[PDB]
């Protein structure tokens, strides 16, 4: 294995963030679609992470209590 | 954490995130980056590189299923070589 470029530690530190926007949004954008002004909870991010199969490595983390 | 922001930032106006939410989120990217990595190494192992690449990540994200990053990324890193 080789080092760990600074372009990466850059590119995975931008892609994470973009992730952290992505299971947010995705997660209220199933439960309440476009409308304003709602409340996000757990249930809902288990629930686009048991749905999203781009979610599936994160069904151990973000199970459904 | 700036995952409180990152999170009202994705989300529609007066929307709100429960305790409960914002921690499992920040577990997720957690996951997310090792994850990434994890793959980014396996990617660049069969790519025969000996060194994780900006391309090797960006393939590596695409290949994931998340092909909607990489414009922006790419976007980033192009601006990012510049400076």
């Amino acid at each position: 294995t080789g080092l760990i470029t600074n372009e990466v530690l850059f590119l995975m530190t931008k892609c994470t963030e973009l992730f952290v926007r992505h299971l947010a949004g995705a997660a209220y954008t199933e439960e309440f679609g476009q409308r304003p002004g709602e409340a996000l909870k757990y249930e809902h991010l288990s629930q686009v992470v048991n749905k999203n199969k781009n979610l599936e490595f994160l069904l151990q983390i973000v199970p459904q209590k | 954490a700036v995952i409180g922001r990152l999170i009202k930032e994705a989300l529609p106006e007066s929307a709100s995130v429960s305790k409960e939410a914002r921690a499992a989120i920040a577990r997720a990217a957690s996951v997310f980056a090792i994850f990434v990595t994890s793959s980014s190494t396996a990617l660049a192992h069969k790519q025969n590189h000996k060194t994780i690449t900006a391309k090797d990540i960006l393939q590596t994200l695409t290949e994931l299923d998340f092909e909607s990053f990489v414009p922006s990324l790419t976007q980033d890193l192009e601006v990012y070589r510049k400076v």
